[PDB]
């Protein structure tokens, strides 16, 4: 059960880092949108 | 909790800053990296028009 | 007291620490983490 | 609006002068099947130069088309409802910024969350 | 007057060095041609910084109509994004119910 239950925490940390990449790609494309007007 | 307070300190004088002074343009970008302790942080007052002359 | 650690670490600042006996604002990060830190 | 032809003249000028350091960049990358893709490379190059030149020169005449008021009026001596518009979404642009700066306020606040996470994920 | 013809005579100038049918010489050729063609250049600036300063302070209008003109395209490009950001806001809903 060990290794079982810690093959899906991997696949969650995996899950988790794709997000965060993918969210804070968003992040970063919003705050160049504000930039991209003459604030 | 010092380490997490104060970076709320250094987002309060930025978000000052960023709201008080529009002029030349404010910019505030962070490692996706992070320690528990210290952090890197980068900020960039550049002006509105010329700022890729302006190194 | 009985239960409330009251921790002031600066002079313009102040956090209580309460184990909440339910015997059925906050931040979760300090004891999410407390779990790791003791196993 | 004229302004605004002159600008594209001005912008014109230096697409001109960027296309001539490309171009001097392009070529000193060969000297003496490799050699075809650069000579077709530059070849497009070109026509896309003489394209440039055949429209600055149409700007130009565009641009030259209307000037009888000289210069020397032009430094600074010591001695309508489009105003409204203005006035209007100056306000409007300002409260949409900050209407973005709570919501990328809030994501910092998740980002501040999220950075801890992998800090003690082990 | 007539300020694109010596500017683009320089332009057969730089190609001197170029086109033919002991280094000193290519030195100055690419040299002088160069530093007379930033000459030509730098001067149709100041040229066009007379020509639309003429229309800056001689009429205010086209002033304004650039102003709009700028923001407009600012205003576009604001909402070009934000509905983007709102139609990619709804793309991590279904990404983050995986599990």
């Amino acid at each position: 059960r060990n290794q079982q239950l810690r093959t899906l925490q991997e696949e969650c940390d995996r899950k988790l880092i794709t997000l965060r990449d993918e969210i804070s790609i968003d992040l970063y494309e919003l705050e160049e949108e504000y930039y991209s007007s003459s604030s | 909790a010092k380490h997490i307070f104060l970076r709320s300190r250094a987002a309060a004088t930025i978000d000052s800053l960023a709201s008080r002074i529009e002029d030349p343009q404010i910019q505030a970008h962070w490692s996706n990296i992070n320690d528990v302790y210290e952090s890197s942080v980068k900020v960039l007052i550049t002006s509105q028009g010329y700022e890729q002359i302006c190194k | 007291v009985k239960n409330q650690i009251i921790s002031q670490p600066f002079p313009s600042l102040q956090l209580s620490i309460s184990l909440c006996h339910s015997s059925n604002d906050h931040l979760y990060v300090l004891e999410h983490n407390l779990h790791l830190l003791i196993r | 609006n004229t302004a605004s032809l002159c600008r594209i003249g001005q912008e014109t000028v230096q697409d001109i002068v960027y296309r001539t350091m490309e171009i001097f960049q392009l070529l000193r990358n060969m000297q003496l099947g490799t050699y075809q893709d650069r000579l077709t490379k530059l070849q497009d190059n070109l026509r896309q130069l003489s394209v440039l030149f055949r429209k600055l020169r149409l700007v130009y005449d565009k641009c030259n088309e209307n000037d009888p008021i000289p210069v020397e009026q032009l430094i600074p001596y010591v001695e309508s409802e489009e105003r409204r518009e203005i006035a209007e979404v100056n306000k409007k642009l300002k409260q949409k910024n900050q209407q973005l700066k709570q919501i990328m306020d809030q994501l910092r606040n998740l980002i501040w969350d999220i950075n801890a996470m992998l800090a003690m994920r082990n | 007057s007539t300020l694109v013809d010596e500017l683009e005579s320089s332009f057969e100038a730089c190609f001197a060095s170029l086109v033919s049918q002991d280094q000193e010489e290519i030195r100055t050729g690419v040299d002088q041609c160069i530093q007379k063609f930033l000459d030509i250049a730098r001067q149709t600036e100041c040229f066009f910084l007379q020509k639309r300063l003429q229309l800056s302070v001689q009429k205010p209008e086209q002033v304004i109509k650039e102003d709009v003109s700028e923001l407009r395209n600012e205003l576009q490009r604001k909402d070009a994004l934000v509905q983007k950001h709102l139609t990619k806001l709804r793309h991590w809903q279904q990404v983050l119910e995986d599990i």
